[PDB]
């Protein structure tokens, strides 16, 4: 069954950037990606990046960077977020359909 | 945009039935990258029911219901650089209905720069005398 992995962490010693990172394990190519803080894309959370893998990059409000990642993954940077905040990445997938996964900062 | 789809759907058992879908109105600059249609409420390996590419067409990776009964009434895929994929009318068709075909239906575009739009449709699969 394909999988979709979520990982948000501050990875600076400044302690003042999330990073939020996912990805799509799957058996066909990526058509769209859609990143949303709060909840599901479409659905209760606010998008906060869509990336085409021809057309671009689109990205909101605090995303200060969003960008592909190697092997159908993505990685997002916020500008300053709480640590409780959940982040949704969906990964729309020929032949497979859609597919999304949550995650959050883990705890100290 | 939106999805336009019926809150209900009425079919016959072991009849035919369509499952309206539209994403409205036009919007020059809007790419719908993917349609997927979705059962919600089946097992993880039974949701994604149907998916419909710009370029490689239609694809229906669940068995259930599968490839020999759904179909895309009217989702065209592109005939190469000149001729634009249509996908804004993602209207799916059930043929031969049995009872476990009844529930919930979603049908997502997939679109660039908006993103995920979504829209839901029970589907109610009528028996005889029932
Ligand atoms: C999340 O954490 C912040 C700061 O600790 C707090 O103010 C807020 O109430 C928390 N939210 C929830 C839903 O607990």
């Amino acid at each position: 069954t394909p999988e979709v992995w979520v990982q948000v962490r501050m990875e600076a010693t400044e302690l003042s950037s999330f990073t939020i990172r996912c990805g799509f394990l799957g058996s066909g190519s990526i058509s769209l990606v859609t990143v949303s803080w709060g909840g599901p894309n479409g659905a209760g959370g606010t998008t906060l990046a869509v990336l085409h893998p021809e057309r671009g990059i689109r990205q909101w409000a605090p995303a200060r960077q969003a960008r592909w990642e190697t092997q159908s993954s993505i990685s997002l940077i916020l500008e300053g977020p709480c640590a409780n905040t959940t982040f949704c990445c969906k990964f729309a997938s020929f032949p497979e359909g859609s597919w999304e996964a949550c995650g959050s900062l883990p705890p100290s | 945009v939106r999805v336009q789809v019926l809150p209900e759907v009425r079919g016959q058992l072991g009849g035919t039935v369509e499952l309206p879908c539209h994403l409205l109105p036009p919007v020059p600059g809007l790419y719908i990258s993917l349609v997927t249609w979705q059962r919600p409420d089946a097992p993880a390996n039974h949701q994604n029911v149907a998916a419909f590419h710009p370029k490689m067409g239609p694809s229906f990776p669940s068995p259930k219901p599968g490839s020999e009964r759904l179909s895309f009434v009217s989702a065209k895929q592109s005939t190469g650089q000149d001729t634009e994929a249509e996908l804004q009318d993602a209207t799916l068709a059930l043929h031969g209905l049995t009872v476990e075909d009844e529930g919930n239906y979603t049908c997502e575009f997939a679109t660039f720069p908006k993103g995920s739009v979504r829209g839901m449709t029970w589907l109610r699969v009528l028996v005889p005398r029932l």
